């Protein structure tokens, strides 16, 4: 054990884990996922008296993990048993794809008004227990080249054409679950070399939300430390969960 | 948010 040294004592002793996901959905236009999955890492920060023998133990096998490498000091069978590092540490990454839950799902609708405006309408619905809180919502929608201006109505949030990037930007404080809300754009158009069609890239997202969407949840962290005189109800230990989009594209 | 296992 180099990962550790021998002689360390706490009055309090207490743990955190932290459970931090990417979640990566590609949509079809009419609502097919083409391709989605999460990447996960749990981190663990530890301040427990000697040297302990921790388990950690979750819903596995209840989701479904497809791969997961570990840290140094775990041991291999068919739990997870390891004596940790003092403080912050890596304890695990990993990978799934089945049964994925997907925060929010995207509804655009397109309609072409002479060679003059675009009328566009998207809608956002957010899929999960309305006890919380999505934060931090973006939803970004492509605007052509030929724009010369750009018209938003929004009930919720705030939205700012940025010609720069050629992209209206929609932003949201905070949104509960099962809810539904949407923003109008009219884009009016230069005219153009005719024969242009518009390859209307994806509209994407951005969130982050206060829970795994791959459905991983923890069950127990059992400390055993056979010398010193505490035991395991004696630690108190906390869980938070950090889901947030990677690549998270509708296409419209 | 940091909440107890159950």
């Amino acid at each position: 054990i180099g990962w550790r040294r021998e002689g360390i004592k706490y009055r309090r002793n207490e743990l955190f884990l932290d459970v931090l996901e990417s979640v990566n959905l590609l949509m079809s236009p009419q609502g097919q996922v083409l391709s989605a999955h999460v990447s996960g890492r749990v981190v663990m920060k530890s301040y427990l008296s000697g040297m302990p023998e921790c388990k950690f133990g979750m819903n596995d096998k209840s989701i479904a993990i497809d791969d997961c490498t570990f840290h140094q000091c775990v041991r291999l069978s068919r739990s997870i048993s390891f004596i940790p590092p003092d403080g912050e540490f890596e304890l695990m990454r990993y990978r799934t794809t089945k049964d994925i839950i997907l925060p929010f799902r995207v509804i655009p609708l397109v309609r072409e008004v002479g060679r003059t405006k675009l009328e566009v309408k998207v809608v956002i619905k957010s899929n999960f227990k309305p006890s919380l809180l999505a934060q931090k919502i973006e939803v970004r929608i492509p605007t052509p080249l030929n724009t010369s201006g750009v018209q938003v109505i929004c009930m919720k949030g705030k939205a700012k054409y940025k010609a720069s990037e050629n992209a209206i930007v929609w932003k949201i404080k905070r949104m509960a679950g099962m809810k539904e809300s949407q923003i109008s754009a009219e884009i009016e158009l230069l005219p153009t070399n005719d024969k242009k069609k518009w390859a209307r890239p994806p509209i994407s997202m951005n969130f982050e939300v206060p829970f795994a969407p791959s459905g991983l949840k923890v069950r127990y962290l059992k400390v055993f430390e056979p010398k010193l005189n505490y035991s395991d109800h004696d630690v108190i230990k906390w869980v938070r969960y950090i889901g947030r989009s990677g690549i998270y594209e509708t296409r419209c | 948010s940091y909440r107890h296992f159950a």
